[PDB]
């Protein structure tokens, strides 16, 4: 939905994520980025516990 | 600055994955932000992580503290007053982790009383080892002598009370040393005789 | 127990920490550093061109 | 090259000069005062560095 709203599309690749859009993604929505996969790998250190 | 990045990047991981931990282990400051700064060290130069080496060692637990841990030692030597390192061989190589730290008589009396015998200490040789961890808190596990890589063993907080049994003539060869009447400072004596 | 078992979660981390060094942000980071040094080597190849 | 041979080893930290380093040591024996050489016995030789 941030992505939308910034207007880039999120391709899912497993575990990494990026974005494809026209240039460079706007730092905030690198930074976005960036918590959410720790956060969903982090979810994943929660599956192996 | 990829190696750099290979550390500023875990290290940011790494703080929130902590932050629990630190949340809901205060007193474990040292040993977690070591272990963070182990893993930046093994993210940015690729050095092997010794699993063994980083964890945990349990001592001794606690059920209900009532009654207090009462440690009877009869047997009064170093090794199972305070503890033992032993070693794993690995290809002729001497090698020691926390994992291979073994507790002590010491080491499993804390909060509670450390009973001696006052002429096992004078048999063993064990009674200036035991006066400098009672007074300095050095506490520190038997180093076997053939081995060189030991451990530094930080002094420890000593919260046990040492109650020591013995003969009157087991104590006048240790009364003579003026530091046994700086620690022991309570006489039980039992009279020979009753009413 | 509960410590131990945190130790035992974050030394399986170290998988995630080899990882991160893949994420889109981490590449996308390693790719703008990489073309920021080719591009000075590249000044300095010019220069002696 | 081997790097163990090659780093400096730091032997303690500055102090702001107050406090200034106090060190008490009740125990004086030669390893603890003068500090040690502790070795690696590889294959039965014992080095040092």
């Amino acid at each position: 939905r941030e992505a939308q709203e910034a207007g880039f599309a999120l391709s899912t690749n497993g575990e990494r994520l990026e974005l494809t859009g026209p240039g460079p993604v706007p730092a905030e929505l690198s930074a976005r980025l960036e918590e959410v996969t720790l956060g969903s790998l982090a979810a994943s250190a929660e599956l192996e516990v | 600055a990829l190696r750099r990045l290979r550390r500023d990047w875990a290290l940011h991981y790494l703080n929130n994955r902590f932050e629990p931990l630190f949340q809901r282990f205060p007193q474990a400051r040292a040993y977690l932000e070591a272990l963070r700064a182990r893993l930046a060290r093994y993210a940015e130069t690729g050095e092997p992580l010794d699993p063994a080496q980083w964890r945990p060692n349990l001592l001794t637990s606690s059920s209900s503290g009532t009654p207090p841990p009462i440690v009877y030692e009869p047997y009064a030597t170093a090794p199972r007053l305070f503890g033992r390192l032993d070693y794993l061989v690995d290809r002729g190589v001497w090698s020691t982790n926390v994992s291979l730290i073994r507790p002590g008589a010491v080491h499993r009396a804390q909060g509670g009383y450390l009973i001696l015998d006052a002429l096992s200490l004078k048999r063993e040789g064990t009674w200036e080892a035991f006066k400098r961890a009672l007074r300095n808190g050095q506490v520190e596990p038997v180093t076997e002598p053939q081995a060189p890589a030991g451990l530094e063993v930080e002094p420890f907080p000593i919260q046990m009370q040492v109650i020591l049994v013995g003969t009157p003539e087991a104590f006048e060869g240790l009364e003579e040393d003026p530091a046994f009447s700086e620690l022991f400072r309570i006489r039980a004596e039992f009279s020979p005789t009753l009413p | 127990i509960h410590l131990a078992e945190a130790v035992e979660g974050l030394l399986l981390e170290v998988n995630r920490l080899d990882e991160l060094f893949r994420q889109g942000s981490f590449l996308r980071e390693k790719t703008q550093l990489e073309a920021r040094f080719k591009e000075a080597r590249e000044q300095q190849l010019e220069a002696l061109r």
